[PDB]
RNA sequence: CCAUCUAUAAUUUUGAAUAAAAAUUUUGCCGUUGCUAUGGC
């Protein structure tokens, strides 16, 4: 059975500019 | 306490502006009563102005913020400028530019602006030809701040790129001289966005922008000589490219009128260390295909006496290599007997490198090498009337 | 306009050249139903 | 920083627009000039005009998409204007004309379950002779 | 392929020094165990 297991697991921009903006 | 519950309001804003039947979205309830005739004018007017407030007030928090609850905001403020048209928003917004008295929520607008238009098509024709001229009009006043001059000038750019061409004339000339005028600002970052708006207007214009050609390629000369000299600027990088990109984009809009002028061009391409090798060969690819090249050979002779001959720069000698190469192959016969005496002049003192070539033997040897294959192409393709002299 | 100010000779020539070789064709074609 | 994200915006957007193959902004020297003469041939022979294809196509499909949006959002308020103006007798000219075209619409399609004249013919005369035999009512 | 010429690395002069400069000439992945050696896939 553990064999088989083993077969088994086989088979936004502007809030981006908007944050980078509060960190200056 | 009161960060948890201002995290829950702004969650419960949120639910309720949340796009999730006619009757529960906002967005449709808007539309309809824009759409209804019979609605009355001045309740038109008062939603204009219930967002206007609604769209600075969440730009006031996020201006002023909690990551989490930062990100709420954004939910919300998606949710917020979807809700009126992209018609009734322009509307609404461009009063509020003048309005506002924060430096960061005139910042924050400008963007939004921007965004609308990014997905618009010619419908917004009528739209942002008010847009252009109120972004004309407040960047005088918007002068002081860098942030609001550079990002005004960036949406300009990103409008008259998109169908700019339909744009009325007026505000494209306009536009023209405004950005000539700053690229002289001290700032870096109003030169780079000058110079971008420069390259689209005279895309859009064409042979119209040859009145403003005295005020746009000899300043930009003066400003790369600048750009060597200044190699502690963070954006040297960036402003050595954005001079290389107006060159650029004038040599496939206007190769006539620049051929007087190219010498200047490629001291600009030769000697822009900062810019990337792919960059300066591929504008070099542009220069062959678009202007002619008797007028360049010529140029090329001139150019390797004066500095990359005395230059000792690796970068500088290699690129001359590929323009004098690639012109060979694209010229004419009958181009190439014309201009015979200048290339073997030319040719003489590429023998005569080594001597004053401050290089080890290896790289004058390729360079030599390189040398004589095009030397070889030249004279074939001529005739023996023109070759028994020059022999 | 044949814009003249701080361009060299060729420049202006080549303004010279847009408007004068599109004024061409309709100058011609006057000319036939004049003659 | 903002200045610094700015700048690279700008700047790489028109390297796509006017340069879409080139790379964006983010030893032996003998060696270095070969590395350059080389770089020139295989850039010369790189296809720009598919990578400007391939941009087209991706900002025309979104373009698509967000009108589709646009007018599927505005049928659905229309109609919704329609429903108030109707019950509020508020019609328009415009209004009593699209109602009146779903008039023919909707009857039109009535008559093909409706069926055409002729068959009624046959058919009805067969209906009363199965009628009078079962329902009787000489008597 | 061979030579030659470069490159890389090492000793040396000015040099507090950086610096230039002549000059010369154990694993694909994962552990354990030392400061090296071997367990699993």
């Amino acid at each position: 059975k553990k064999q088989v297991e083993q077969r088994l697991e086989f088979y936004l921009a502007i809030q981006e500019a908007m944050e980078l903006y509060n960190k200056d | 306490e009161f960060l948890t519950f201002m995290n829950n309001t702004f969650e419960f804003i949120n639910k309720i502006t949340e796009e999730t039947d006619v009757r529960r979205n906002l967005r449709l309830k808007v539309y309809s009563v824009l759409l209804d005739e019979t609605s009355d004018k001045k309740l038109i007017r008062n939603i204009r102005e219930e967002f206007g407030t609604l769209l600075e007030g969440v730009l006031f928090f996020i201006n002023s913020v909690t990551t989490e609850i930062k990100e709420i905001l954004f939910k919300v403020l998606g949710n917020v400028l979807q809700i009126l048209p992209v018609d009734e928003f322009v509307n609404a917004v461009l009063p509020l530019l003048s309005t506002s008295t924060n430096e960061d929520i005139r910042y924050h607008l400008t963007l939004v602006i921007g965004s609308k238009f990014e997905l618009e098509g010619s419908e917004a024709i009528p739209i942002v030809n008010n847009v252009m001229k109120v972004l004309l009009d407040r960047m005088p006043l918007e002068s002081k701040s860098v942030v609001i001059s550079q990002v005004i000038l960036n949406t300009m750019t990103a409008l008259v790129s998109k169908y700019g061409k339909k744009l009325e004339g007026s505000i494209l000339t306009q536009a023209l001289t405004l950005a000539t005028e700053k690229v002289s600002s001290d700032m870096t970052e109003v030169k780079i966005s000058s110079l971008a708006l420069i390259t689209n207007c005279v895309q859009v214009l064409g042979v119209k922008s040859i009145a403003f050609y005295p005020k746009i390629v000899p300043p930009s000369i003066k400003l790369f000589d600048a750009s060597l000299a200044d190699s502690s600027n963070p954006l040297k990088e960036q402003l050595q490219v954005a001079i290389l990109l107006l060159f650029a984009g004038l040599i496939k809009r206007i190769p006539s009128f620049l051929m007087s002028n190219i010498l200047d061009v490629l001291h600009v391409i030769y000697f822009s260390r900062e810019v990337d090798s792919s960059i300066r060969l591929s504008v070099i690819s542009l220069i062959i295909e678009n202007i002619d090249l008797k007028e360049v050979l010529k140029v090329l002779f001139r150019i390797w006496s004066t500095e990359i001959a005395t230059s000792n720069d690796t970068v500088a000698v290699s690129l001359f290599l590929s323009t004098l190469e690639s012109t060979v192959e694209n010229i004419d016969k009958k181009s190439a007997t014309s201009q015979s005496p200048i290339f073997f002049k030319l040719l003489l003192s590429l023998f005569e490198f080594r001597s004053i070539s401050s290089f080890d033997n290896n790289t004058i040897s390729r360079i030599e090498a390189s040398v004589h294959e095009i030397s070889n192409s030249y004279v074939l393709k001529m005739n023996d009337k023109v070759f028994r002299p020059l022999f | 306009e044949i814009t003249v100010d701080g361009l060299d000779a060729n420049q202006v020539w080549w303004q010279v050249k847009l408007v004068l070789d599109s004024i061409d064709g309709d100058l011609i074609q006057g000319i036939q139903e004049l003659k | 920083q903002t200045s610094k994200y700015q700048a690279t915006s700008v700047v790489n957007g028109l390297l796509s627009n006017l340069l879409p193959g080139v790379p964006k902004i983010r030893g032996s020297k003998a060696q270095l000039i070969d590395r350059n003469l080389k770089k020139r041939v295989q850039l010369q022979n790189r296809d720009v005009h598919k990578i400007k294809k391939k941009c087209k196509l991706v900002k025309k499909k979104k373009v698509k998409k967000h009108k589709l949006d646009k007018e599927q959002l505005e049928q659905l308020a229309k109609h919704q204007v329609l429903k108030k103006h109707q019950h509020e007798g508020t019609l328009t000219d415009h209004e009593r004309k699209y109602l009146n075209k779903l008039i023919k619409r909707n009857s039109q399609n009535l008559r093909s379950w409706d069926l055409e004249e002729e068959v009624r013919d046959e058919l009805e005369d067969i209906q009363q002779s199965i009628l009078k035999d079962t329902v009787s009512t000489a008597n």
